[PDB]
């Protein structure tokens, strides 16, 4: 389950490069955020990731912005989750003043799960360059442009590793 | 007559205009490196928005970059419509009349930009130098040390976007006129699009590129020795549109095939379809040699643009090119003289039909069994691939004897050959996935509506009333390149679910190509569903990429019929007017190319939004607003001069959109103007509710920001939702009446007249 | 008249010459970055000639690289013209004669591209809209799927430079005939150059760029005020060049400073010297507004290619923006209206001089012991310094007391401030450098002589026997910017040594200013010791680089007013001569733009090798010719039209050298020519020789290659080379009459012509 | 010393980067080598690199090409060092058909040592990319376009390495 394993790149944005970290300091991560926004996507629709997206969530109480056609997964459920487009979500985030999907400010730290890389890895460029959130990746996909992230897995190792994070929080 | 502000613009003439597009939309950069390769006192590294040698931080690179794109593409149609321009005048006279189509304004872009108002084609002349000289000056920025600020950059970006819509239309009005394309019909001829509709019984010549001029000469040769029963020619990328548009106007069926987008460019050639290939200038795969000679399949270069490291045959005799082109070492030859080419590629297709016969890439039964049983899943494939397929699972599940796999990743894949050269095995992926996908190649048949040229003066005047009596919601653009991120049918499920919708949906380029290759239950595409006009409900395909310029020019016609304003030099009055009263979303969901940058750039100088695909990121720069900042949602009303509140749509000049639900669910938003009715305001209520509910879930949570009226509701759940307005927001109500007495923060008052500018202000 | 076989060349034209060139002289392609980055459908890993997902491969992608760096250099320098060429016209009219001095062949490009010899400024219009039409052809080549062959994207690159030489021309032929240059002046006023000949108590203004259009305003307005001597107008890059030889025709000494190159500006910034700051088009740092602001320097922009985002205020009184400016509501302001530019910065500076006393960036001795000390030798600094200097050994030396490291650092650094972004201590280690050499900047004070513009008609009849022959070793053309890699003084060095050896040596750009910038013991420079005719150990200089192509045409005027060849529209003939008969090598020690790619590559498309400084390897493509194999070195007679062998010479048409002495050893080996005599030869091998022996310290080894007869060697050392010839490789030499029995491979004759062209035999 | 604990760099040519090698490793494949060729540039005139670089070419009798101003510091050495241009021994590398200095034919694996980091980097890029010729970069900075090279070291550090090179060869 290790996932600080295949730190594989076909393409490098630079030097600076994200933190291949293990299931532990994951959870350490996303227990200690001062305000953390669980940021997802609509390769979250697949049932496994669906019910590990809602357990992290719902475990530390976390808000969802369901960017893409996400939302429709997160209706029957009960994690507080808002709507909002991924490139305009990496607008607002660089801007301090941001009042949020609550009102109650700009957040700190963002969790990703269940983008395609050129996507989430172009909008993470401006969010990582031009301000200080944090981005921590469960993603099965190893993306650079994060803080910190997880490694290239497989979609078995990808659930057992979600599910220990789980048990971890 | 009367003339604007601003003829022949600059860099500093649109600085203000543009300046004041970007105080409300605000410019993202999404860098797609951290370094600067430009000089040798780099590569620089910018990371954490550091600066250069140069003192050039890393948004200025972004800029410059997306700058930099943004010519490459106004210099590609500038010069394109320089050749063709050139070689028009020389075959047809420089005195000959343009002759567009039933029109008041015949080049509004032309209008609008130069001010000028083209009679003849010679009046062109000027106006290409002109555009040319410019783009001179802007290629100067792109030196080091030649901007400071981003936003300089910005601005420069919006003139060359400009000036590309110059170039396409001249370029357009050009082949029209000469050429006999169709001069605004709706009733256009349909011609078959698709890889299975060329039979392979016949000698085929496939034609590749964005010109036409070679391509008239094959045709006519073709027609003259009465070959077009014999021979199949079939076009890729927007050639195919100019070669099927080609004296087009009497509606007699066209004899000339399309093949599909770049994406079919390699596929074909791996199959062994094409029997000869012919290059002309642009969106030719580099590699096309290379995997045709494996196939005997010669290639001919016919522009100075692209020689392809070909020996130049253009002073020689046709005999001696076939006998060393068919026995001998050229796989192919420079052909720059277009009676020659002419002649030449219809011989050499014949005499080389019963030659490479039989000679395909598909691997055999047998072989692909061996193929699929050598991988051992090290994941590489699946790294480079663009689109992040998921191939090794699909290897996998073929190693079983489960062939269903490939077939459904055929269609996402876009024949790019990426993860064959990573593959330790050489494993020809590609052709395993054709192999698999074969049948469906088969079935792949569809009909599209060759290109029609521009919307006529009389359609946009049937179609005011329309859009002013709230029966049109507004106007969609389906335009682009065919880089999905999903496939190719996501543009058709966005044009069938706004049709369906009574939308006015306008496609160009390899969007309508790749819309057009659905065919429905009852055996019919949306081109056969709905007519060509310019109406609510109706979808018209303008023609190839450099048609684009119509569309946008339709939004300036809208300003010169209704409102009666100046077209000449009046680029900020009409981009004003078009972005505060006009409904039209433009949408490219697979744009890779500059060119797609020029335009959509060009667009958003004209004041309309796009949104593109999750690709799109990679182009370093978006335009986005702020909506919670309530400052920057104010006009002035061009009757008193006062501050005037505006709804915030649009809420973007140019977005990325990730899946086709969210594209929808966008596109009907941004729909939306502040000059808008009670009529138009309501019908664009209903269906932004109504998609937001349907591709989300939950209705949009930003719909009590557009109630001004109790008009502004929609009519079926007009009491549900004037409830939650009086319970969730506290608005004052009168149910007697059903009528909103207090609440909306901006009265509706249809006499208002927004504007940006405050020169035009009693 | 008669024409040539090339009426304004396309791509197609000049394809033929192009491969010729290419099939001796092969591209080696040494790529900056391994991914494509173009389109979306990237970024595409090239690593390993793999090909991107459009199919072009690594070669492809360098290939286009570098051809999008030539026409971006081209086309800035044809924007520079078609501004200058339409100001000029808005002024003296369209039908003003062309008077470039005392010659006949006025514009030698223009003949010899387009076939056309303007005689009226207007004349020019259509030349540039010829260009203009070539430049949007090319650069449609930039677009994905538009070009698959590298070689086609090298020859579309040549032709783009020769297109770049075009543009250069009619730039230099315009502001020369117009404001009243210097016309082929051999005795071109000299001209203070240097940090230390500005003064600081009097106003200052600084002009940064390439356009001198606004900058003449200024001037006049200074000298019908009586203002040349209340104050002080210093400009550093090809502007302070175009500024000095303005107005200088009558050889009186100007009053206008030159500061420096492009690697002082930020430095100048720095010192607090300036009092207003107006920047023009090109070679302009990105960050002037930022520092201007910090130390309080007003910044105006009088251009539309450059505005630094800065408010446009051309509609507004003078009056109001100079007290906005006063009172700090603005950094800086821009400023279209020439008339009004000209009355503005005059009067901002003198108004901004009294408001700035004391301000500067140079830390007082106490805060460079506290800086010094307060850096904890990471090593962030010499990772991130592009000159590669050991900086935190030479603030460790400094924490002991010793400054002479940051002072010797001081020469090699290029002012950059990179370093000063990575270091967690923010330590100013460009004002600590400058605070440790304030020393030697107090001292920098050197002469130049003003641009001369082109040569005139006598001096290339005189010289072109001593060229083609060979009595003269050859000429040097020293051009480029000032991306040295180790400091500005081996320019100074290969222009001294090769000036004391017989040698031809023209200056212009950037180089010209920092050759005359050392002087010798009793203090004078390089210019002021040798004299600016057309002649053997005489130095030339030519000015801004828009005059680079002066030299340039002084080649094609001697393969035409000697030979008596004709110009129009014979680019393959000129360029075939002067490949084959005049020894002419161009060296760039510090080329870092667009700019100096485009004329590389110009000058390479006219048969005239380059040695550029090793940053130059970031360009991505040379041109490297195989020296071990024999089939490379064949061409044909003009007079039987017969296969002939020659002497692999020159062996490039550009590289890179690591250190001078290499390029010196280069550029001596390189100005060989197969169709020197005799005399020419010795002379030319004596020099390589010598050069080879003072520099890489051992005799070279394939000299031997160069030698056809007993008169082709030194007098000085003939039986010593007799007998080398004769022990190693045993060749047959008569000891009685001094004479070469047999062992030579290629025989002398007089009277042989070479040609790579077949069809001029 | 361990040459393998600092791989800091400016800029990255791609994903590809040099593997990071140690003193013992370098013997070995210098020792190994079959052909090899010990390219050196202006930099070996150092007082001790010049020292470090005659024994490491009299312990193997490795040819040295000497690019730049390096000539004169093997005059009177008693080494078999030639003179060739960087960018023309780059070039010709590529070629497999070369001759080669000696006479004999082209190399398998070069030695790098007193280089400028960005000008052997370049050189370094088309020889990496467009021939099979191995590169052991044993310099003090850390060469990315190398096969195998030493990390960034300190003078005395680097002086250490390349000693205990020579007492391992
Ligand atoms: S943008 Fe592309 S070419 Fe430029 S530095 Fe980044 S990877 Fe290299
Ligand atoms: S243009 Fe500026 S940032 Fe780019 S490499 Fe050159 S100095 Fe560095
Ligand atoms: S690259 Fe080849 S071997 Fe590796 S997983 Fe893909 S198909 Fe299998
Ligand atoms: S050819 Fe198709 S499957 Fe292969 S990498 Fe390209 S898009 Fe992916
Ligand atoms: S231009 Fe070609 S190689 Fe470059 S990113 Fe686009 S597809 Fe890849
Ligand atoms: S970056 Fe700063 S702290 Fe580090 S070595 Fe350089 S000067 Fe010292
Ligand atoms: S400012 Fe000077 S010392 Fe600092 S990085 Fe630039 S060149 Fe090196």
């Amino acid at each position: 389950v290790d996932t600080t394993k295949n730190t594989k790149l076909f393409t490098s944005y630079g030097v600076k490069t994200s933190k291949a970290i293990t299931t532990e300091v994951a959870a350490k991560l996303i227990s200690k955020a001062k305000r953390p926004l669980f940021v997802v996507g609509t390769g979250v629709l697949d049932p496994e990731l669906l019910d590990r997206a809602v357990k992290i969530a719902k475990a530390k109480n976390i808000p969802i912005a369901a960017t893409g056609s996400s939302m429709p997964g997160f209706v029957d459920k009960d994690v507080n989750a808002k709507y909002i487009n991924l490139h305009q979500l990496g607008f607002y985030l660089t801007d301090p003043d941001w009042p949020g999907l609550d009102g109650n400010g700009n957040y700190d730290t963002i969790i990703l799960l269940g983008h395609k890389k050129y996507y989430i890895n172009q909008v993470l460029s401006a969010v990582k360059n031009f301000s200080d959130v944090k981005s921590i990746s469960i993603d099965r996909n190893y993306i650079q442009n994060a803080t910190m992230s997880f490694g290239n897995l497989s979609k078995a190792d990808h659930i057992a590793a979600l599910d220990e994070v789980i048990d971890l929080l | 007559g009367p003339m604007g502000p601003t003829p022949f613009p600059t860099a500093a003439t649109v600085r203000d205009w543009s300046f004041t597009l970007f105080d409300r939309y605000e410019p993202v950069y999404t860098p797609m490196c951290d370094q600067c390769c430009y000089c040798t006192f780099g590569p620089c590294n910018l990371e954490g928005n550091r600066r250069g040698a140069c003192g050039l931080d890393m948004k200025g690179q972004a800029a410059r970059e997306f700058f930099l794109r943004c010519i490459t593409g106004c210099a590609c149609h500038s010069a394109h419509g320089r050749h063709l321009l050139d070689h028009i005048i020389s075959i047809f006279g420089e005195d000959m009349p343009i002759n567009m189509g039933a029109s008041n304004v015949i080049a509004p872009n032309i209008q609008l930009i130069t001010g000028r108002q083209p009679k003849t084609l010679g009046d062109l002349k000027p106006i290409m130098e002109y555009v040319e000289e410019e783009l001179g000056q802007l290629l100067a920025t792109v030196h080091a040390g030649q901007e400071g600020a981003a936003i300089d950059y910005d601005n420069k970006a919006m003139l060359a976007g400009i000036l590309d819509h110059v170039g396409m239309e001249v370029s357009d009005i050009a082949q029209v006129t000469a050429l006999g394309f169709p001069k605004s019909d709706p009733e256009a001829p349909l011609v078959e699009v698709g890889m299975g509709t060329l039979d392979a019984s016949k000698p085929v010549i496939i034609a590749i590129g964005h010109n036409v001029a070679g391509v008239t000469y094959i045709m006519d040769y073709m027609e003259d020795n009465n070959l077009t029963d014999k021979m199949e020619i079939g076009g890729l990328c927007c050639t195919a549109f100019d070669m099927t548009r080609y004296k087009r106007e009497d509606r007699k069926p066209p004899y000339a095939k399309i093949v599909g987008t770049i994406s079919k460019e390699l596929k074909v050639v791996r199959s062994g379809i094409p029997d000869v290939i012919v290059i002309d200038e642009q969106c030719v795969r580099a590699d096309l040699v290379e995997e045709g000679k494996k196939l005997k399949i010669p290639v001919i270069a016919s522009n100075e643009k692209v020689m392809y490291g070909l020996p130049d045959r253009t002073n020689d005799d046709v005999d001696a090119i076939i006998e060393d082109i068919k026995t001998g070492k050229i796989p192919g030859c420079v052909m720059l003289d277009y009676e020659k080419l002419g002649e030449l590629v219809p011989r050499l297709a014949m005499e080389m039909a019963p030659l490479r016969e039989g000679i395909s890439a598909i691997p055999s039964d047998e072989e692909m069994a061996s193929l699929v049983a050598k991988c051992v899943a090290c994941g590489e494939c699946a790294l480079a691939c663009p689109e992040e397929l998921d191939i090794p699972d699909a290897i996998q599940a073929a190693k079983e004897g489960d062939f269903t796999a490939l077939d459904f990743l055929h269609d996402l894949c876009v024949g790019c050959r990426r993860c064959e050269q990573v593959c330790n095995k050489e494993i020809p992926i590609l052709s395993v996935i054709d192999k698999a996908a074969q049948k469906a190649i088969a079935e792949e048949k569809g009909l599209v509506r060759a290109g029609r040229g521009q919307v006529s003066d009389a359609e946009i005047r049937a179609e005011g009333l329309n859009l002013v009596m709230g029966t049109t919601p507004g106007v969609i653009a389906i335009i682009g390149c065919a880089n999905y991120p999903a496939g190719s049918k996501d543009v058709y499920r966005i044009a069938e679910e706004f049709l369906n919708r009574n939308y006015i949906v306008a496609v160009s380029g390899c969007s309508a190509m790749d819309i057009g290759m659905y065919k429905d239950a009852d055996g019919k595409t949306l081109y056969e569903r709905f007519p060509g006009r310019f109406e609510r409900g109706n979808i018209l395909n303008t023609g190839s990429c450099v048609s684009n310029s119509h569309i946008s020019g339709t939004c300036h016609k809208v300003a010169a019929i209704f409102a009666g304003r100046n077209l000449s030099g009046n680029l900020a009055e009409i981009a004003d007017y078009t972005l505060n009263r006009v409904g039209a979303v433009g949408l490219a969901w697979g744009a890779y190319s500059q060119k797609a940058a020029a335009i959509g750039t060009g667009c958003n100088m004209y004041g309309i939004p796009a949104v593109l695909g999750p690709h799109s990121g990679k182009y370093r720069r978006a335009l986005i607003a702020k909506t919670y900042d309530e400052n920057k949602w104010k006009v002035y009303d061009s009757r008193n001069g006062s501050e005037l509140d505006i709804p915030p749509s649009p809420e973007f000049l140019i977005t990325t959109a990730e899946t086709w639900q969210e594209a929808c669910v966008l596109l009907a938003k941004n729909c939306i103007r502040p000059s808008d009715n009670n009529m138009g305001r309501s019908i664009k209520l209903t269906h932004w509710i109504e998609l937001s509910e349907k591709y989300l879930g939950v209705l949009p949570e930003d719909w009590w920001k557009f109630v001004r009226h109790e008009a502004d509701l929609p009519l079926s759940r007009r009491e549900e939702l004037l409830k939650k307005l009086e319970t969730e927001h506290g608005w004052e109500i009168d149910w007697k009446k059903k009528k909103i007495i207090s609440g909306p923060k901006i009265k509706f008052d249809v006499s208002s007249q927004p504007t940006n500018l405050k020169r035009l202000c009693k």
